[PDB]
């Protein structure tokens, strides 16, 4: 499942829209938004 | 990222404005209580001021607040702002002027704030009360429940469809800029200020200026002066008087929307 | 009648006329300060609920 | 300073008076009529009412 | 009256001198009120 | 419900300011005479009465 | 008001024994259901603006030390006016009232 | 002696256990209210925890 | 506005008692009682 140009999608179909990642908050289920992989904390 | 909330909240300040009982007199507060709204289904509120928190003068914070003592802009650490109603709330969040608490039932509305050894109070009177969900009437929200949709405030900051506009501000008076130089009233204007001036002391000499200007007049008691900072805008208050001219129509997010959840 | 249920009326959610009588006076400011008060009737969807 | 109440719905009709009254706190009605007996009333008003 | 050539009088009952540029400003400057009055569109 | 937003009032305080019929849902204009209003720092203006 | 040596709005003074002592006003509190906001002190008297309730306790921090004492007085709100109303409002009608003044004389 | 109160409550220990409404979203906290008792004559409750005082 | 020997005149009709004078408290809109002169301070 693909989502929107303007989503990020995190695990499990749900996704977030790109100005809510990297931002110190849960938005997705899994954490996939604040890992170190994307913000590199 | 959090600069992309906060992009519009840095072009904005902080201002002072009328607070009704700021200490026992009604004074001019640097946090003024405007639209506290209070219809959400668990006793959370949103409450508006006038400071701004989470802005530092370069980047962004979460632990700083931002506030005006005249004309000067002066950030500090949030130590101890507490809400309370009737009893200490517990605060949420805070983003730019907005504030969110979840209070007991009451009719005050207090915010404050330490720096040093000040106190810096507002108290507006505003019915808050707390509506259950369903066919309950009950006081405070149980350990295990049924499960029932219930509106209520979100907990996260973005922009979510609906704005707010902020304003060029308008002519601020300060007359702590007027001083005798040795017997002429001299004026005193501090990078870029664009200090207006109306004396009244044989006749009308009004204008604008930009440096000096030492007045040929005797009193300080018979001349005006204003302020001219258009480099930061505020939302327009009805607590503020409005600029002269035409004033841009900008737009701000509101962080906490009401959203559908589950109570 | 702006207290019983049609002191708010919108076509649409989202239409842009609006109908409101919520019967607004303005106020005059005391005692030499910048505040604009005003006094109007509750709204009548809070009072219908 | 005290708190002034929302303004009255007045409807007139033949030889009454109807008023549609909101208040915000329990608000005291009083009237009288100016003949040779007043004929005095006084309620207090907490809900939405209505008096002929 | 007799003003220099960059000032034009006002209310011409005490002849007293002001600049030009205060036209329409909305302060009732001079004693008369025609100062308010004949500016621009 | 509605909400009933305020603009920031105009303090033209030597002479007298008049306002046009803006298309507003219950839009109201007043003119306030002689208010003398003391802001922060001081008087907001000269002029007084 | 008072330090034992002259006249200070910013200190207190109080026994503990039979010693007089002195100490700085740092945590002056009234409280009757909500905490109060004072508004002047002189000798015996603190002038305070409360909300409603059943008890009026005052406390002052010396050391370490608390120092509350509170007395079973009920204390209810009086409006002016043919309003019943719960806090003073931001604006209405001007009416003659009778309150405590601000000011020592 | 007031080591005699205290001989079974050495060999006890605090523990983290879930309470509603730390802050705002029912935390796992060291305190944690079980059974309040309010049954006395003039306000006075007796409160139990988690945590050792 | 001429007052009696234990009263102060501030400005325009405006007696307060000499008791009332430099007391860390402004009694009157003209605030003459507090100033810098009177005062002294
Ligand atoms: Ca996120
Ligand atoms: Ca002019
Ligand atoms: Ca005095």
């Amino acid at each position: 499942p693909t989502c929107g140009a303007h989503e990020f999608q995190c695990s499990t179909s749900s996704c977030i829209p790109i100005s809510w990642v990297c931002d110190d908050d849960a938005d997705c289920s899994d954490q996939s938004d604040e890992s170190l992989e994307q913000c590199g904390r | 990222d959090l600069d992309t909330h906060f992009t519009q909240y840095k072009l904005a300040r902080p201002y002072i404005a009328d607070c009704p009982n700021c200490g026992h007199s009604r004074c001019d507060s640097p946090i003024a209580i405007e639209e506290v709204r209070g219809d959400a289904h668990a006793g959370v509120i949103r409450i508006q001021t006038s400071a701004m928190f989470g802005l530092k003068t370069d980047g962004v914070d979460l632990a700083y607040m931002s506030f005006m003592n005249g004309k000067t802009q002066k950030s500090i650490k949030i130590d101890n702002l507490h809400v309370r109603t009737s009893a200490p709330c517990s605060l949420v969040s805070h983003h730019g002027y907005y504030i969110l608490a979840q209070c007991p039932p009451g009719d005050t509305v207090t915010v404050g704030f330490h720096d040093g050894p000040n106190r810096h109070t507002c108290t507006v009177a505003h019915k808050v009360e707390f509506r259950p969900v369903g066919r309950e009437k009950y006081r405070h929200p149980p350990e295990h429940g049924v499960e029932l949709p219930c509106n209520r405030y979100t907990h996260k900051r973005a922009d979510q469809g609906h704005y707010v506009e902020m304003h060029q501000p308008g002519l601020v008076a300060d007359h702590s800029l007027l001083s005798i130089h040795s017997a002429k009233v001299k004026i005193t204007v501090p990078s870029g200020a664009q200090v207006k001036y109306y004396c009244k002391c044989p006749d009308v000499r009004k204008g604008i200026t930009s440096s000096d200007h030492t007045t040929t007049c005797t009193d300080v008691k018979q001349c005006r002066a204003y302020l001219i900072d258009n480099k930061k805008w505020v939302y327009n208050s009805g607590r503020l008087p409005r600029g002269e001219g035409d004033t841009f129509k900008g737009k701000l997010h509101v962080p906490f929307v009401p959203v559908k959840a589950k109570c | 009648k702006a207290g019983s249920f049609g002191d708010l009326q919108s076509r649409t959610s989202t239409s842009n006329d609006l109908y409101a009588n919520t019967n607004l006076k303005l106020q005059r400011p005391q005692a030499g300060i910048v505040h604009t008060p005003f006094t109007q009737v509750p709204s009548g969807f809070e009072r219908w609920k | 300073i005290a708190t002034l109440a929302p303004e009255p719905l007045v409807e007139h009709k033949h030889r009454t008076l109807i008023l549609h009254l909101h208040p915000d706190h329990p608000t005291l009605l009083t009237t009288r009529s100016l003949g040779s007996d007043a004929n005095p009333t006084r309620q207090w008003i907490e809900r939405p009412t209505t008096v002929n | 009256r007799t003003c220099r050539i960059h000032e034009i009088s006002c209310g011409a009952h005490s002849t007293q001198c002001i600049p030009v540029s205060w036209r329409c400003d909305g302060e009732n400057d001079c004693d008369s009120g025609e100062d308010e009055e004949n500016c621009g569109n | 419900k509605y909400k009933t937003k305020v603009p920031s009032p105009v303090v033209k305080c030597c002479g007298a300011t008049q306002c046009t019929s803006k298309p507003h849902p219950d839009y109201q204009c007043q003119v306030f005479s002689g208010v003398y209003p003391f802001m922060w720092g001081g008087a907001y203006c000269f002029c007084d009465t």
